[PDB]
């Protein structure tokens, strides 16, 4: 997961100042499931 | 909003004012009274003498309820034609016409209502709500046979296809239906209404208007059908979402924090409903079973004792070296069932047929291993007993004992357990009302049988045959041998741990379709721990393995776990004996499930598509046969 | 990698094998052979390989072992603790 | 839907279409979300 | 909507590219900052030095979240009086006051937000959201023992009836509660608050206002209770909808298209978590069991052999005619456990007590049947062993072996598996450090025992004892005799298919209540196939049957399938042996469930109403007894 | 409800005029559960 | 009606019963009797009835049969294929 940029880079993956701080409040979520029952969708 | 409507009794109104609001009743809003209702349904009588005039309370109706009751109305509206035939509910219910819109304070409590002033709040009365629900229920009660017959008509022949298109002459379909429908079907009596209803339900059944000569799709559920339909190169969204939802429910029930805690966990919290267990006491090993005691085979002087039952009758039994008993203490409430079916217990001077066997309970301070005389038995009681019968067996000149179901319940609270230096023992052997000569009967006991134990409580747990008030789940990992697990009690913590881990196994299998030696998002957590551990410093020769080998090992370990959940507690398991690996897997499963975004495996998708195409071909073939055997004019 | 303690029947089997005069002992300089005396490293108890430095179950008879596997061993057990069993085995 | 042979729709006539499909499918309202907490 | 709000960089009225937008922050909307929060709950400190002053992000709140988080406060408001007693949350949270409405671009990415300008979008900060959730959770933590005691008070005596109406003197009820509630109950400490809470919760409890002398209903859940209440001659909508949803969930889990495919399906996709199996190797038959190999009898010249273990210790074994081994090739990773408890293995010149038994694995290039000399065994290794113990049995002058557990895990990866001619076998027999005289020991092996077999993977499937990469479900119908099914492997496809079809069985039983010889929408699909089949012209004599007979046959077939799901794979099954019928039923189940409309069985409804009336009568009798005791003043 | 007391200011639990009359229509309900799935919540 | 092939132990039982000469033969001309030679249609093997013209299982011994059941037959099996078993049975 290396990186290299030319002239300039708005983000540096291997640079300094980044933060890795897992927390219960932040968690991590996506869209796993939705409510699509036939009767309720109509 | 929700709750009840309030009126201000005084001029002062603050968010915490004392005693400022009072309930709103029907008198304040006359048009919510039953006399002013919209009697289009006809429930309220037209006779003046039959209508009461009393005050009624008011409640607030929420948008969720409004929408759901409207959908309930549409449920009825799907079958208007048969309703017209039966002359029921000529006018639609229209739930929106029973509500009155008011501006007032809304809330469950006065304190909440004091801060919540809303406008155009729908309110209703319990009697009107009951009337509406009753009308809907009456119509649904009416439509019962029509619903059943319509479903039968739809399911008689294939009407849906998993993918693609199928076709068949409508005249042929109608002829087949006329041939195969039952005699009492309402569809025969009312064809047109059935046709209209099926045209509403299914978008593939289209009727031509004879006047204008046009055909057209007439379904009303296209939006739902679109979500139910499998798009090209993708399974249905409904199916994917439902599978993910079920997996998350399984993990939530499995409860990762409790099953992976590194700290003591209370027994009532950790315990789950148990299952009975089977044993044979005679063939057990005392060094491996900690709840058995035995007289040493050196006393060599059998002695006779007398016991009394609850009714007060007296029995005789003999105790010799090698006799086995169960240490009743430290095993929690339990139920014992003994079966002697199939055994022989036949001796030259002893005939088992017609004899009685019973359970005996002893209470004494003297330890069992030192018993050499009748004075040392303490208090003894016969709890239950049964007579025996003998029948010929497969072997010639051999008679075996018929099946038996001798039962007993050990409840410690019924016993006086205040004295610490007291011992409780359970014995099963021959009993008789007459003295038994030791030479005649030489069997130490009748424990050569089948014993079934069932836990009598779900708040106590045992470890290695002794009860513990507190359990550490993570420390049970890799601490059981197969023989120890076999000899474990029915309420051992290991069984509960296995049962809880089974849900995690099912969730992983539902979420995963990976083949042999293929990495998975549910398998990489073990790989990370292995990679860190192999670099960690310790004692012994260090072996360095690349990421490919580590991933293969992790995949094999995950597959072994899915195949058999007991490996986590089995001693010396290859990879699953490490609490770090177990905890990493338990934590990683939850994140892996929660990070999904309406996805399915590529292998699963392609297999599903191929199967659906095959089913479509089968349906087309069947319809071709139907058309061939029912020719159209 | 951490380890767990053996079981009672396994210890009884170890005692029986020691007093009968057949115990598999692995020493660094000699290996699985017992012709030349040395400091024991791991021994087989009831089908389980146990590390003598911290009495942890490190392996089993079902897979071959050539060295002491990498593991977290507390190193809190001395030769004096188990010299007696070795003495009994060699005398037998 | 057999027998009873038309003024508006002739079940036994010509021109009708029976073409089951996956996109059209077939459904009604089998169930609804009516949990007491959400209903209030 | 949803996502995050975006704002135009620099100048406005110039947003034509995604690069002209940037995420909005609390700096742009000052009233979303912490300092401008309405601190009616007191969470934010009042000291200016303790309030952070930093920039924060913004997120968009959906209306579903708004409604649910608003309804969350109703749980608190149900118990406001005890909250006031504990001086907690004097002011209601009022979620809506925490939101700010703005006009902006809404989306997850700049490209999406470019075309989604909207007005009056509610936004919030994570800190404020966390504060609100924390307040709710603090109140819920506070109300715990109060809620427990309140539930105890409600459940101590019947307060709900399935149908109808009952009554009892409130004074007598209060006397009973005073006599029975526990001493430490908060109800004894706070009577009036409990009365108010229970009046709010239940509409059947009403308190008379002393000053005005009026009594009235104050329940706040009439709308919700109306759905739970069963109308006359109709079950509740709640129950009907829930049952239908559960049946649909079961079918979705059962996966009809997978279980009815006609094309090959990958083993990882088809497989499900397996279960252990039990066998007795000695009593099996070689023709049925394709994974067993025997040395042919009449070889009649036993030969000795020496094998070394992993440590290096040497052992002696004897191989004679009649010895059986397990073909370890093409059976997938698996674990074997062997138990010899209850056997004898006793001869004149052989006493089992103190002997040793073990598993020996042979790798060789010569078939096992041709083995006659020690040179033909190739490589051999003893992988595990255990010592035996004996104890006297029920039979006179006989002894039996105690319970044992010898384990071995076969994983093919560790083995080389590099040459196609190599043969792998597994054998269990007596092993001794000294040579065994062939006359003393005559048993070919120790296979006369109990074997437990458990898969170690979930990605492999075996058919008739051999692994296959893919399986076609449609060809497993009616292709298994009982002997083959009994002798099959634990990871067979037949067991997986049985388990999958089980779910369909419970779904059909849930949604059907038909009696004997009664047609059903779940039974007519078989009838259609039967009719078409009898109409088909083919080889054999044809006899015509009426539609009534066909319906009866279909109903009986469906009942048989429900009774025992395993009949679908059994050879020569009456009607279920046809893949056409199986596919028809599997496909028709989905349509039958999906076409329902809030309906229920007629017999079910009648039984439910009768049972509810009976329970109501019982409740009234109990209340009459309660009133007869504890007489009212 | 509420065992024994003697205050008799606003409501009298041990007094007369109160009615205990359970029925199906009134029932008894609280807030048992809510729809808080991550996908729907967003 | 679809049909399935018989199993190995059933075929073995067929061979055995042929070599002790008790195989039951069904012919349309003679029914289940075997006194008069006729072209076989079905045989009983391993407790299952098999149609010679397709070698498919068509029934079992639990239910009585009065004629050849209506089924899908490929008719790809010829008399030369299975004449040997009939010859052995008759000779026995």
């Amino acid at each position: 997961m290396g990186n290299a940029s030319s002239i300039v880079q708005t983000i540096n993956v291997t640079g300094d100042g980044n933060v890795f701080k897992p927390s219960a409040e932040t968690s991590s979520t996506a869209v796993p499931s939705l409510s699509l029952s036939p009767g309720m969708l109509n | 909003p929700g709750g009840v409507p309030w009126i201000a009794v005084g001029d002062e109104t603050s968010v915490t004012s004392p005693g400022a609001l009072r309930r709103m009743t029907s008198k304040d809003i006359p048009e919510t009274a039953i006399i002013n209702t919209d009697n289009s349904s006809g429930a309220v009588p037209s006779e003046s003498a039959l209508v009461p005039y009393i005050d009624e309370p008011l409640v607030v109706v929420t948008e969720h309820a409004i929408t759901n009751f409207t959908k309930a109305e549409m449920a009825l509206e799907f079958n208007r034609e048969f309703l017209d035939k039966m002359r029921v509910l000529s006018v639609s219910p229209k739930y929106s016409d029973l509500l009155t819109y008011v501006d007032c304070y809304v809330g469950v409590s006065a304190r909440q209502a004091l801060n919540n002033f809303q406008k155009q709040v729908p309110v209703i009365t319990p009697t009107r709500q009951t009337m509406y629900v009753d009308s809907i229920q009456a119509a649904l009660k009416a439509l019962e046979k029509w619903e059943i017959d319509l479903r039968v008509a739809q399911t008689l022949l294939p009407t849906n296809v998993p993918i693609g298109e199928v076709s068949c002459p409508m005249q042929s379909v109608v002829k087949l239906l006329d041939d195969q429908l039952p005699d009492d079907s309402l569809i025969r009596r009312y064809p047109k209404e059935a046709a209209v209803a099926l045209a509403k339900r299914n978008g593939g059944i289209q009727w031509m208007d004879v006047s204008e000569g046009t055909v057209m799709n007439e379904a009303v559920n296209a939006v739902a059908a679109s979500a139910l339909a499998p798009s090209a190169s993708a399974p249905p969204l409904e199916e994917k979402s439902k599978l993910t939802e079920q997996a998350m429910d399984l993990v939530t029930a499995a409860e990762p924090e409790i099953i992976a805690s590194l700290a003591p966990v209370p027994a009532p919290v950790f315990a789950i409903p148990p299952k009975p267990a089977d044993y044979n006491v005679r063939t057990l090993r005392i060094d491996e079973a900690t709840w058995l005691r035995m007289i040493p085979k050196s006393m060599n002087t059998p002695f006779q004792i007398q016991v009394t039952d609850n009714t007060g009758t007296n029995w005789h039994l003999n105790l010799r070296g090698g006799t086995r008993v169960v240490n009743l203490d430290q095993i929690a409430p339990m139920r014992f069932v003994l079966d002697l079916g199939g055994k022989s217990y036949k001796e030259t001077s002893w005939d088992p047929n017609g004899k009685k066997v019973g359970f005996i309970v002893f209470q004494s301070k003297i330890p069992f291993e030192l018993w050499t005389a009748a004075s040392q038995i303490g208090q003894a009681t016969v709890v239950n007993y049964v007579q025996l019968y003998a029948e010929d067996s497969s072997f010639t000149a051999q008679s075996i004992i018929a099946t038996t179901s001798l039962a007993y319940n050990y409840e410690p609270e019924q016993l006086n357990k205040t004295d610490p230096e007291m011992n409780y023992y359970l014995l099963a052997t021959f009993i008789d009302s007459a003295a038994i000569t030791p030479t005649n009967m030489t069997q130490p006991d009748v424990w050569d049988a089948l014993l079934t134990m069932s836990p009598l409580s779900a708040g106590e747990v045992t470890v290695k045959g002794a009860v513990v008030s507190e359990v550490v789940p993570a420390d049970l990992i890799g601490s059981y041998t197969p023989e120890s697990l076999n000899a474990s009690l029915p309420n051992d913590a290991a069984r509960c741990m296995i049962d809880r881990a089974s849900k995690i196994a099912e969730a992983i299998k539902i979420d995963d379709d990976a083949g042999p030696d293929e990495y998975s998002p549910n398998s990489v957590p073990i790989q990370g721990q292995l990679a860190i551990s192999q670099l960690e410093t310790g004692y012994g020769v260090r072996i360095f393995n690349p990421k490919g080998i580590l991933s293969k090992i992790a995949s094999r370990a995950m597959q072994a776990f899915i195949g058999d959940p007991s490996t986590i507690i089995t001693q010396a398991a290859p990879v699953l004996s490490d609490k770090n690996n177990w905890i990493a897997l338990a934590q990683g499963v939850k994140t892996s499930l929660r990070t999904k975004s309406l996805s399915a495996g590529v292998k699963t998708a392609v297999s599903k598509l191929s199967s659906s195409e095959s089913i479509q071909n089968w349906t087309q073939g069947f319809l071709d046969k139907v058309s061939a055997h029912f020719p159209a004019p | 990698m951490e380890v767990c303690l053996p079981n009672g029947h396994q210890v009884v089997d170890l005692i029986n094998n020691a007093f009968e005069g057949r115990v598999s002992i692995y020493s660094a300089q000699e290996g699985w052979d017992k012709t030349i005396s040395a400091q024991p490293d791991m021994m087989v108890c009831g089908g389980a390989v146990v590390c003598m430095h911290c009495l942890g179950v490190v392996g089993s008879l079902q897979r071959k072992l050539k060295h002491l596997p990498h593991h977290r061993c507390n190193q809190q057990i001395r030769h004096q603790d188990y010299v007696d069993v070795q003495f009994a085995d060699r005398v037998t």
